[PDB]
């Protein structure tokens, strides 16, 4: 029944910023408390009754609010702090978590690079053929990669896959994966992936020639 | 102290399953023990608790009618009974201690067990090489296999830099797909040998694919 509504729902913050994450609740709680889970790991409470450290939890996270408005503080937003923290409510049954906030880490710009994969000979003979674009070790997140196929620009036969960030470089890689029935691979030469990133000038095309 | 959840796996919607949950290290007895879920990519969500001591449960509402709570003390174990399973049912559980009773919740959780909720049957993977053509990239495409999960390791492991192994993307079969992917010093793709290792715990699945030039 209660809410529990946290702002904002993504971050990007340098290393060293000072981060705060607010957490709204539909009803006075007048136990809050906030969680911090890594990619693939379980949950771990970081603070409890609004202001409180667990044990070992680090003095630039600190906590603060009351009745409806809460506050994650991180005084200084170290490497090992990027996480999804969640805000939670034991005060009123049936108890709530915040939808979560995901911090990542802001760094530099990186463009990708840029690889294509022809599909093999094993895979075409079973009757299917996937072509596989990879963007490498880039950053911002954000990028757009087409398919084009004898020069005609794709659409709906493709599927990307992106990493988490990378916990030492902070980087992203991105998988894009275009599928096609054997005999529509056969119809066609030219395969080419073409990758735009905010930091290439420009588009950068990788492409082969069936057969050859 | 340690928490371990088991019997997570694959289960058609309507089917039922009892996940499992271990305390070791403290008394279990006398703190309540929760069941939090998440499902894939998204937000915890709490499902309800018991007090291992009496037998004292409480649920989220939403899963009142169709989920029972229950704990043995003398295993030191807890477990989650789930009927009429739906596909928005797939989620990691996790079973976690609180001390509610004094200052806070959930102190100690486990690793949590993977349900997934679908019509797809199990199956393994289909492994082709990625082929590469003064850094080069190469891989392995692990294609149509389910349920999660997948491990791919480079080399039986002496590969570690530069593996990218993708999150992996359901296809519109139902099945699951991910790349595994390497970058190299172009100058070692003559004399240096790549070889992708596969395992789909799920199917037995084991793979090595070499991955040439």
């Amino acid at each position: 029944d209660i809410q529990m509504t946290q702002s904002p729902s993504s971050l990007s913050a340098s290393v060293g910023d000072r981060v705060t994450i607010t957490c709204r609740s539909s009803q006075s709680i007048v136990f809050l408390e906030w969680y911090q889970q890594k990619p693939g790991k379980a949950p771990k409470l970081l603070i409890y009754k609004v202001s409180n450290r667990f044990s070992g939890v680090p003095s630039r996270f600190s906590g603060s609010g009351s009745g409806t408005d809460f506050t994650l503080t991180i005084s200084s937003l170290q490497p090992e702090d990027f996480a999804t923290y969640y805000c939670f409510q034991g005060s009123q049954f049936p108890y709530t978590f915040g939808q979560g906030t995901k911090v990542e880490i802001k760094r530099t710009v990186a463009a990708p690079s840029v690889f294509i994969f022809p599909p093999s000979d094993e895979q075409l003979k079973s009757g299917t053929a996937s072509v596989v674009c990879l963007l490498n070790n880039f950053y911002p997140r954000e990028a757009k990669v087409q398919w084009k196929v004898d020069n005609a620009l794709q659409s709906g036969n493709s599927q990307e896959s992106v990493t988490e960030q990378d916990s030492k470089d902070s980087t992203y890689s991105l998988s894009s994966t275009l599928t096609l029935s054997k005999a529509d691979y056969e119809k066609h030469k030219v395969y080419a992936c073409e990758v735009t990133h905010q930091g290439l000038s420009s588009p950068v095309t990788k492409s082969f020639n069936r057969g050859e | 102290v340690q928490l371990v959840e088991s019997g997570g796996g694959l289960v058609q919607p309507g089917g039922s399953l009892r996940l499992s949950c271990a305390a070791s290290g403290y008394e279990f007895s006398r703190s309540w023990m929760n069941w939090v879920r998440q499902a894939p990519g998204k937000g915890l969500e709490w499902v309800g608790r018991i007090y291992p001591g009496d037998g004292d449960t409480q649920y989220s509402g939403k899963f009142k009618g169709r989920f029972t709570i229950s704990a043995d003390t003398s295993k030191n174990t807890a477990y989650l009974q789930m009927n009429s399973l739906r596909a928005e049912d797939t989620a990691v559980y996790y079973c976690a201690r609180d001390g509610s009773s004094w200052d806070w919740y959930f102190d100690v959780w486990g690793q949590g067990t993977l349900v997934t909720v679908s019509s797809a049957s199990t199956k393994g993977p289909s492994v082709f090489p990625l082929a590469p053509s003064g850094t080069a990239a190469l891989g392995c495409l692990v294609k149509d296999y389910f349920p999660e999960p997948v491990t791919v390791s480079w080399n039986s492991g002496a590969l570690t830099s530069g593996v990218h192994t993708f999150p992996a993307v359901l296809q519109s079969s139902g099945l699951y797909s991910l790349s595994s992917v390497v970058t190299v010093p172009s100058s070692s793709l003559g004399t240096q040998t790549y070889i992708c290792n596969v395992n789909h715990k799920p199917s037995n699945t084991k793979v090595d694919k070499r991955v040439e030039p």
